[PDB]
């Protein structure tokens, strides 16, 4: 979550 | 009508695109850059986190823009974008957007900040003048600008404590102030709300920030967090007529032509004004100064006019020995 996750 | 007392004329001598907010075009980062860390509890819409700059490794902070219609997502960008560098002002980094959702997000620099609950329980009465001092620093910032914060309140001025740092954040709410303009009074929190929200006068300006910033130094000289504890609003205006008294409160209404909702005809009632050194007790006495009140006296008044602008009130003796200091 941006930048995985 | 009515028209600012300082700094009125800030927006009409700037260019149309330095106010005209609708015609912004932000321009977005790379969301790829940042990595969620973790949520952060700033309220029941907020959708607020902790993050990693993946590229120096900096902590930072990003809040997701969802509850909101898209003029406003423009607004607070570019008064974010207008206010770079100043004084006391959240730092904004970056301006991103999911590439699928296409939901904006704001990057800001990361405070270690202290919960307001357990930092004012603490305060001493340097630390009051030092952080009142400070966040007055921000607010003259901003009016010299030409914005209007419209949401003072302990919730939106972040103290770290350990160094000494404030930050003025939250400006979903800010807008540019033009003469002669009226405002939404739907802003700030209830509890912070000046005279003029609550009976809804709309020709408003960077004085109603004043009001706020006084209610916080009343709530932290007197050890009472928040000062005035209204159960909606129309109660809210009674607990400060209570305070303040109902003569100058008519007498203001009087003087701007004020509508009066006809339920507070009801409500309000007739009250003395207080004098200030009543709020005085044992558990705050050590707060509590004739400066602090003086000082105070001149930011609680409903006549938004007549209360100190931010540059006033950092002239005023209670902020002395924080002067004297910063020489
Ligand atoms: O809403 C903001 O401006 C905000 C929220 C948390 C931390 N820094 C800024
Ligand atoms: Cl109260």
């Amino acid at each position: 979550a941006x930048m995985v996750p | 009508g009515s028209r600012a007392r300082v700094y009125a004329e800030v927006n009409s001598l700037r260019s149309r695109e330095y106010w005209d907010y609708e015609a912004h075009v932000p321009s977005w980062g790379n969301q790829d850059d940042y990595q969620l860390v973790r949520k952060l509890g700033r309220g029941k819409y907020s959708e607020v986190f902790e993050a990693i700059n993946i590229t120096n490794n900096e902590r930072v902070v990003v809040k997701i823009l969802k509850p909101v219609k898209k003029k406003k997502i423009k607004r607070e960008v570019k008064i974010l974008e207008n206010l770079r560098g100043g004084t006391n002002i959240i730092k904004l980094i970056d301006t991103v957007k999911d590439p699928v959702s296409k939901t904006p997000a704001l990057v800001f620099e990361y405070i270690n900040n202290t919960d307001f609950k357990q930092l004012y329980q603490i305060l001493t009465d340097f630390d009051i003048r030092f952080y009142m001092y400070e966040l007055l620093k921000a607010l003259d910032y901003c009016h010299s600008k030409g914005i209007m914060h419209r949401d003072v309140k302990p919730h939106n001025v972040m103290i770290d404590h350990q160094q000494k740092k404030l930050r003025l954040i939250d400006w979903g709410l800010a807008e540019f102030y033009h003469p002669a303009q009226e405002y939404n009074v739907r802003v700030a929190s209830r509890y912070f709300k000046g005279p003029e929200l609550l009976v809804d006068y709309q020709m408003y300006d960077y004085s109603l920030d004043m009001w706020s910033l006084g209610c916080m130094l009343a709530s932290m000289i007197f050890r009472r967090e928040p000062f005035f504890h209204g159960q909606d609003n129309y109660d809210q205006l009674v607990r400060i007529a209570k305070v303040l008294g109902t003569e100058e409160l008519y007498g203001y209404l009087k003087k701007y032509h004020i509508d009066l909702d006809p339920h507070f005809n009801d409500i309000l009632g007739q009250h003395s004004r207080k004098r200030w050194e009543n709020f005085i007790h044992s558990e705050n006495r050590h707060l509590v100064s004739p400066e602090a009140l003086d000082l105070l006296d001149k930011l609680l008044r409903y006549d938004h006019q007549q209360r100190l602008t931010a540059k006033e009130a950092m002239e005023h003796p209670y902020f002395y020995p924080v002067v004297k200091e910063q020489s």
